[PDB]
């Protein structure tokens, strides 16, 4: 009853059948944006089923020395498909997400991923004073892997890292971790393509294990945004 | 005491009580009940 | 109140105050832009808007752009004025502004 | 209309409009009214409830603001082998609010402007270093500041008689209190002050331009009621006023030119723009020319 | 285009207003950069004779 | 009453001081397409401001030895701001169009212009027995030029064009027309990259003339899609 | 409707067929001075016709180089009619004014004229720190020309002078323009030898232009007081 | 807190709340309406 789930948006569909439960970050779900905390007086376009689905993202591989791995959102989705021309072609953009990681192995596998959504992601630098550049902050579809998962690499701990919106896939419990986001900011709107809400990041704190015959182990990741809505609209700029 | 004009001049506010730890402890769709397996 | 457009070496005076438009023999030409920074130096700070807002450090709502055409009577034309949010470089091509 | 405003108006969301005979975007400038299109006529909008104050634009607010009008420095010590034109352990001042730039602009802001007139007079003194370059600490002196008004006799010296100020309104206030303050009403012989004056102030014809007699204040007299120790010290006394009360008319086109007196509007301009004679704005290339343009 | 006959001038002018609409809010009073001063003005010193 | 018009569609506007009246293909208005005509199943995306607002194409200019121009729709907006990526990512698609063709001169000018949208314009080909090929018919936004207007280049008749939606623009009497365009199909939806609903014909009926100093007289065009909708959505072909 | 007017005062009528609107200054109108704000305890004289009508004043011609030209109220028309000789015969004056300017010209011309009646215009010289003197101010009927419209000969902009009451006259739209001034003063009446509350101000925003055959192109000024009342009477001073 | 007994003795007002823009936006004596021409 809790183990089977399936979502649909839009025209796509995901069913797992070994989930544990799905996590609504702080108790909330996505909604549009009301009328009494709007700024923008232009109307809005809402494009629903053209940009509310699940885009899949490149797989990784978990290997034994894996650091762990963090994608950036909205930046992540800024090239893709119609959500990625309605973010280039509008000033601002504003949606919440569904996000579903995808790993499964076999009975005799062991290894535990955290899947935690973290609101303001500001990312530090290891052993300087210069701040992190465009290029180390903005990777796009491809994402990015922790330098010092331990410390994710903020200088913060890994540890109290549950805190956040978070869920497990423990690979003798389940095959699969499924999040969904509200819109996290402090202004009603946003430009896209200059400040990401929410960072995924998925770290082995328990490294992938077994003595069977090994396999490639692939992540996999698909995040449908949820509720979008786009305000001034002009030429794309991407 | 507070005999200015711009309410934001006034002494702090610490009477808010109010509390929901589960939208960090449970923030689960389905609840999950006393006892029963939760998987 | 009246923006300072012509605001270029070339123009002294209330000179500075209007914009020439001629004949043009290619189509779809661009005529001028307006920067619309209120604190930086430009064509909208020497108005009322811009002197009253320079006297405060943040602003919100709609501005309103009126242009007047002074020529004669027989004179004739189309013209698009185009309002482009921020994000990327001043439209130089009428295709890219009209979006 | 008149009516009551306490936050930036609500916009209402609209829909396509294609109806002959309605242009809202078209107007005729040449009446001399503002343009009256409204942003739903222009664009399709959203509706939005606006919650943005609007009372920090108050005309109050604007200019009840405590603003520097008069700076002195004078000697405090022996001045037996001064000057007749050295300030002798006191000074006078004409009252006016056109010496410091800031207050001057904003209150040229506006043709007419009544209002009364919070007053607070600020004090520091500094040991004199010249030959006697020894510091023994500072002293804390009593001052007087009495206000003169029109035909009345001003002090000429610092133990002058005039300073028992029987009738004039006198403050003596220490270095060590706070600033000494006083409140001073809206004392215009008419409704309010002339901001600008396009008159002469006598009926001959040598009279000063500019300058509405019903407006004058009279003089502020300040001296060092102690005697003068043994050295010399330097004090500074600076006066702050700030208008409450207030009742505005007629705005104005600002100050663009820096200020050359206080006596005249004359305008010389900045050598080059910005704020020329002749280009208020600074210069682009051309009218086609984005000067912040924003490139990748 | 423009498009002007013979007889009228070949070249006409534009002049550009700007203004804010009633939905316009300002915040957070500062000293204007518009205006300044080095010195003191001009017949300020004689207030003081 | 009926010289002035305004039209407003997202975030463009258009006015004019000169207009006639505006024509409504066969007395009708644009709409969605209603549940009891429907054929594709899918939920269909509806952009609204970001694509029913009006786009102008490059203008031509009006020559003393013009035949006319024409621009089929909707292969003219293809490729044109967000209608073009949507056009680009659906397989279907469904629009009216709005219409507004703008070309002024002098007092002293004299000129007439006919404005005739063409439903399913086949053109044929002049002294030949082959049919037009792809790049005889797809010209995109720049359009096409007539070879034989007297004949539409169809083997019909220019002088009874006027039983099609039409304005005139008499150079003495109006600068501007305006034409209504509901969807014309014998299907409720389609691909829009193989099939053209619509041509915009402007043919100098009477050709432009002066005796004042001579200037260059353009010909504008704005088109706004109305009431879009699209279905079937993938990957962008364009 | 409203591009036609005409004004009758007293025995003076003025008839426009070119004009846009007229402008109330502040959205006020003249009138007789209240007893609850009176101040002078003498009855005073009210000639009503004899001084309340039309008075017209040289006209100006309008050159490619011109700058611009201005009349101080009531200066300019101390000398003239009864309204002159009730002022020299009288220490105290009152009154509002009705403003009109006229400047025609072909179809073929273009210009822009602002006219704007300014309150308490007090003039600054330029590159001297000398006041203005006398005859700098007091040009009486025949009024002077500005010697930096740009910034209104006063140190300020032209381009906010839209602050003040005004009017425009564009050659294409209007060949009038006509302001109601109300009593403007801090006090309820004053000496009219010594100070002016009003100053007109016409400015030539975009210079006077044609290629057809020049003419001369003079601007008119007509000035009729409203509700004059005087007080003090004594002999005549002038 | 105001103990003075004359009254401009008193601190600011900043309650005046009423305005009309029409004085300076629109001063004519025909008022234009919405969408029609004002010529
Ligand atoms: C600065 C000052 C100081 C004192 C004073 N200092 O000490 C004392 C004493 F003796 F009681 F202790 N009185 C008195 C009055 C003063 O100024 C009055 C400001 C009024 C005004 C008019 C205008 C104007 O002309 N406008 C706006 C066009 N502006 O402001």
């Amino acid at each position: 009853s809790d183990r089977v789930l399936q979502l649909k948006l839009g025209n796509s569909a995901i069913v797992t059948q070994e989930a544990a439960n799905y996590c609504c970050a702080y108790g909330e779900w996505p909604n549009y944006l009301p009328d009494h905390e709007a700024v923008a007086i232009d109307k809005p376009t809402q494009p629903e089923t053209a940009t509310d689905r699940f885009y899949t993202l490149k797989s990784v591989k978990w290997e034994t020395g894996s650091t762990g791995w963090w994608w950036k959102l909205p930046d992540a989705l800024n090239n893709i498909g119609m959500f990625g021309q309605n973010v280039q072609h509008h000033y601002l953009y504003r949606s919440g997400f569904l996000i579903h990681v995808q790993c499964n192995a076999t009975k005799f596998h062991q290894g535990a991923l955290l899947v935690v959504a973290i609101p303001e992601h500001q990312r530090g630098a290891h052993n300087t004073n210069t701040s992190p550049g465009f290029d180390d902050i903005m990777k796009g579809e491809e994402g990015g892997t922790f330098n010092h998962p331990y410390v994710l690499d903020d200088g913060t701990s890994l540890a109290c890292a549950t805190i956040f919106p978070h869920q497990w896939i423990n690979l003798r419990t389940n095959n699969s971790a499924t999040i969904v986001l509200p819109w996290m900011n402090a202004a009603p709107m946003d430009f896209p393509l200059r400040h990401n809400q929410w960072t995924l990041a998925i770290i082995p704190v328990v490294p992938l294990g077994t003595r069977t015959t090994s396999s490639m182990v692939p992540i996999t990741v698909s995040i449908a945004p949820m509720c979008c809505e786009f305000n001034g609209l002009r030429h794309a700029i991407t | 005491i507070n005999f200015y004009k711009d309410s934001y001049a006034a002494s702090a506010s610490k009477q808010d009580f109010s509390q929901d730890p589960s939208k960090f402890t449970e923030p689960v769709v389905e609840g999950l009940k006393a006892g029963a397996p939760v998987l | 109140s009246m923006m300072e457009i012509n605001n270029t070496e070339s123009a002294v005076g209330m000179e500075r105050l209007k914009v020439d438009i001629s004949a043009l023999t290619d189509v779809d030409q661009l005529l001028f832009n307006i920067p619309l920074d209120i604190q930086l130096d430009g064509p909208l700070r020497n108005t009322l808007v811009g002197n009253i807002s320079r006297y405060y450090t943040h602003w919100s709502g709609s501005l309103e752009m009126t242009f007047m055409f002074c020529g004669s009577f027989m004179a004739a034309g189309k013209l698009i004025l185009c309002y482009t949010p921020p994000g990327g470089s001043c439209p130089t091509t009428r295709e890219t502004a009209m979006l | 209309i008149e009516s009551i405003i306490k936050t930036a108006t609500d916009t209402v969301k609209s829909e396509i409009n294609a109806e002959l005979g309605v242009v809202p975007s078209l107007n005729a400038v040449e009446t001399g009214a503002t343009s009256n299109t409204e942003p739903e006529e222009a664009i399709q909008t959203r509706t939005v409830i606006n919650q943005h104050g609007v009372s920090e634009t108050l005309v109050e607010n604007f200019l009840s603001r405590a603003a520097l009008v008069s700076k002195r420095s004078f000697e405090y010590k022996d001045h037996t082998s001064s000057t007749a034109r050295a300030d002798k352990n006191f000074f006078k001042w004409t009252i006016n609010t056109r010496s410091f730039v800031q207050l001057r602009r904003k209150l040229e802001l506006f043709t007419y402007l009544r209002f009364d007139a919070e007053i607070t007079i600020l004090t520091t003194v500094a040991v004199n270093g010249s030959g006697n370059n020894t510091y023994v600490g500072l002293p804390d002196l009593t001052l007087q500041a009495m206000f003169v008004p029109t035909g009345a006799l001003t002090p000429e010296k610092q133990d002058s008689f005039h300073w028992q100020s029987g009738s004039n309104a006198s403050v003596f206030f220490k270095i060590s209190d706070p600033p000494a303050r006083i409140t001073i009403p809206f004392m215009c012989i008419n409704s309010a002050y002339s901001v600008f004056y396009d008159g002469f102030a006598g009926f001959e014809k040598n009279g000063l331009y500019g300058i509405n007699p019903a407006d004058t204040i009279g003089n502020l007299c300040v001296r060092i009621v102690n005697e003068h120790q043994p050295v010399g010290f330097t004090v500074t006394v600076r006066v702050y006023m700030k208008p409450k009360h207030i009742k505005a008319w007629a705005p104005r086109p600002p100050r663009t030119l820096p200020y050359m007196s206080i006596a005249n509007a004359n305008y010389k301009g900045k050598e080059r723009a910005p704020n020329a004679l002749s280009a208020i704005i600074g210069n682009r290339d051309s009218v086609k020319t984005m000067p912040h343009n924003i490139v990748n | 285009n423009l498009i002007v006959p013979s007889e009228s001038s070949d070249t006409c002018s534009l002049i550009g207003f700007i203004a804010a609409k009633d939905d316009f809010s300002l915040r957070l009073m500062r000293d204007s950069p518009d205006i300044g001063q080095l010195d003191h003005l001009h017949a300020a010193e004689a207030a003081y004779q």
